[PDB]
C-alpha cells in the first residue's frame, strides 16, 4: 500500500546551481516537512501546507541526492522519500 | 485508602486535562527546528511540583486525592518523557550532536532549576 | 476534534494508572524504581510507536495520539522525576541524584533505540 | 504541622534508642530517618510500621534525631525533630 510520506519525490525543473523540487501532499496533518540534500548534508524546513521547495547552491554536473521528510508531530515522521538528481 | 476507586477517577480526570494542555502546547509551540511546546510543558510542569511539593508540606490536612490530581494526575499528564527521548533521538540520527544535547541540557538542568523556584516560590510566601 | 480528545483522554488516563501503580509495587524507600521502571518502559514503547507509524502510514491520527501523546504521554513523567532529584540534591546524595539523572535521560535514550531496533528487525 | 505530629522515645540504652510516632495509615510510603550530632547518619523504614531503632550512639553526646514522613517518592511533609542526651 502506501510506504513513504510523501508519496512521489520529483525535480519539476533545474538550473545549473539550483533545483525546484515537488512533492504529493499526504492526506494526514504533516507539521512541517523536512528536506535534506548533498553529494551522492544540507537540510532545511517548510512547512506542512507547502509542496514544493526550491534547492539553491549546488555545483553543476554533481549527482546530489534529494530526501524529504514528512513529521507528523515533533516525535516522529514517516517513511522518507529520495531521488537522486544531477544538474 | 490509597488504592481505592475515587483516587483511580482523581487520577484519571487530571492526567486528562495534563495531556490536553500539553497537547495543546505542542500544536502552538513546538516548532520546525525546535520543540518549544514539549519544553513548555516540561518546564511549567517542573516549577508547578516544587509548588506543589511545597504545598502538601504547608498543609498535612489536605486528602491525599488533592496530590494524586495534581501531581499524580495533572502534572503527570502534563509532562512527558518519552516525547522528550524520542525528540532527542530524533536528533541525533539527524546528526545534530550539538542540538541534542542543548535540547536534554534544557530540559533536564531547566527543569531541575524551575522545581527549585517552585518550592522557593511558596516556601517565600509562608513566611 | 472532539475524537482527538476522547483519545488522549483516554490513553493518558490508562497511562497514569500504570505509572500509579507501578510507583505502588516498585518505588522504593532508596530509589524511585517505579518512576524510572515508567519512564524506561515509555522510553522503549515510543522508539517501537515510531517505528510502527512509519512501517503503518495507513494508521489515522487518533491511533498516533491515543498511543503516543495519550498512553505514553501519560505513562512517562518529567516532573515526578524532577522533583524525586532535587529530593536528593538537598538531601546532599548529589552522586545518588546524578545516578538518578543519568539512568533515566541516557537511559530512556538507549530503550528508545531499543525501540526502534527491535521493529527494524522483526520486519526484514 | 509536621508529619510525624508527636516523637517520643519509648525505651533507651546507653548506645541505642528506640523513637516512636503515630503512623498514619497508608498515607505513609516509607520514612527517613537522619541522626547525628548536634556527618549525619541515614536510614530507612516502611511507611506502615512506626517506631525505629537507633544505635550506636555515644553516651553522654547530644543527637539530633529527625524523622520524614514520604507520602510518595518526589515529597514529604514538614519533618520533626528531637533532640537527645544518651
Ligand atoms: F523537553
Ligand atoms: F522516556
Ligand atoms: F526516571
Ligand atoms: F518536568
Ligand atoms: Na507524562
Amino acid at each position: 500500500s502506501v510506504s513513504s510520506v510523501p508519496t512521489k519525490l520529483e525535480v519539476v525543473a533545474a538550473t545549473p546551481t539550483s533545483l525546484l523540487i515537488s512533492w504529493d501532499a499526504y492526506y494526514d496533518e504533516v507539521m512541517y516537512y523536512r528536506i535534506t540534500y548533498g553529494e551522492t548534508v544540507q537540510e532545511f524546513t517548510v512547512p506542512g501546507s507547502s509542496s514544493t521547495a526550491t534547492i539553491s547552491g549546488l555545483k553543476p554536473g554533481v549527482d546530489y541526492t534529494i530526501t524529504v521528510y514528512a513529521y507528523y508531530d515533533s516525535y516522529g515522521h514517516w517513511s522518507p522519500i529520495s531521488i537522486n538528481y544531477r544538474t | 485508602l490509597t488504592y481505592a476507586p475515587l483516587n483511580f477517577i482523581a487520577i484519571g480526570i487530571g492526567a486528562t486535562l495534563g495531556a490536553w494542555l500539553r497537547w495543546v502546547l505542542g500544536l502552538k509551540l513546538n516548532g520546525a527546528g525546535w520543540p518549544w511546546g514539549t519544553l513548555t510543558a516540561n518546564l511549567v510542569g517542573g516549577y508547578l511540583i516544587g509548588v506543589m511539593v511545597a504545598l502538601i508540606a504547608s498543609h498535612p490536612e489536605w486528602p491525599a486525592w488533592i496530590r494524586l490530581a495534581a501531581v499524580t494526575g495533572f502534572l503527570g499528564g502534563l509532562t512527558t518523557f518519552s516525547t522528550f527521548s524520542a525528540e532527542t533521538v530524533d536528533m541525533l540520527c539527524r546528526g545534530v550532536y550539538a542540538t541534542a544535547a542543548a535540547y536534554a541540557g534544557a530540559s533536564l538542568a531547566g527543569s531541575l532549576a524551575m522545581t527549585g523556584l517552585g518550592l522557593a516560590t511558596v516556601r517565600l510566601l509562608l513566611r
